[PDB]
């Protein structure tokens, strides 16, 4: 019945979590380690002077408010948990 | 009544259900069987190097948490309960607009 | 207070309603009567 213990872990993680505050708000500068995997370089539209590109945009920061201790090492969670934590607001300048 | 019995069964199933965790979250992988019933392949464009196809994409897995042994009929629920179950994160790698 | 009695009716109407089960789930077959009124047959 690992479902109950993992639910308890998740509810302890989100218990007392504020997703409006970056990790290390007072005494640290957050370090976002990015990465890109271009799955397909799309067609360069010459008329619009644009170009399309399909990417696997990866980011990785260190959040100390999401430390746990359970049977598993890495929690491969669902994509809906990513909306309850703080995630950097990377936008493409062009 | 049978309707109240089914409602009680469904309410019991969805109570204490964690959508963040796949079936067997700490054990072996879950097996997801795929079916496709291709309705049509609409347009095969040489200028965009794409093709549009409409399909009936069906997946079938085994969630032990959605197991009931009170009613003997195969329940068919409204399509809005799928927002409260776990469904696999399947995506088409070479799609552009779907 | 007519809005109040109608609110009471509408609240009693959805009290204990499960919109995930069709009417007569195990006891009957639902009978949907359909109709179509084409306002414009497009190009
Ligand atoms: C992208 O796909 C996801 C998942 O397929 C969509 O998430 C779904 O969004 C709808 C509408 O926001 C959610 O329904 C809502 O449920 C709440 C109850 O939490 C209810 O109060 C609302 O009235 C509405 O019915 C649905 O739960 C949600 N599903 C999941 C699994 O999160 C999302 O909308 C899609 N986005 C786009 C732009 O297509
Ligand atoms: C439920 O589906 C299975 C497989 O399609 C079938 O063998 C079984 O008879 C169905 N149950 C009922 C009550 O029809």
């Amino acid at each position: 019945d690992n479902t109950t213990v993992f639910t308890r872990i998740l509810d302890r993680l989100l218990d007392g979590y504020d997703n409006r505050l970056r990790p290390g708000l007072g005494e640290r500068v957050t370090e976002v380690k990015t990465d890109i995997f271009v799955t397909s370089f799309g067609p360069v539209s010459d008329h619009d002077m644009e170009y399309t590109i399909d990417v696997f945009f990866r980011q990785s920061w260190k959040d100390e408010r999401l430390k746990f201790k359970g049977p598993m090492t890495v929690l491969r969670l669902n994509n809906l948990m990513a909306s309850k934590i703080w995630t950097p607001d990377t936008f493409f300048h062009n | 009544s049978n309707m109240s019995l089914v409602k009680e069964t469904v309410d019991r199933l969805l109570k204490g259900y964690d959508i963040r965790l796949r079936p067997d979250f700490g054990g072996p992988p879950v097996a997801v069987g795929m079916n496709i019933d291709i309705a049509s392949i609409d347009m095969v464009s040489e200028v965009n190097m794409d093709y549009t196809l409409t399909m009936y994409f069906q997946q079938a897995w085994r969630d032990k948490r959605l197991s009931y042994n009170v009613i003997p009929l195969n329940l068919t629920l409204d399509n809005r309960v799928a927002d409260q179950l776990w469904v696999p994160d399947t995506y088409f790698l070479n799609d552009k607009k779907s």
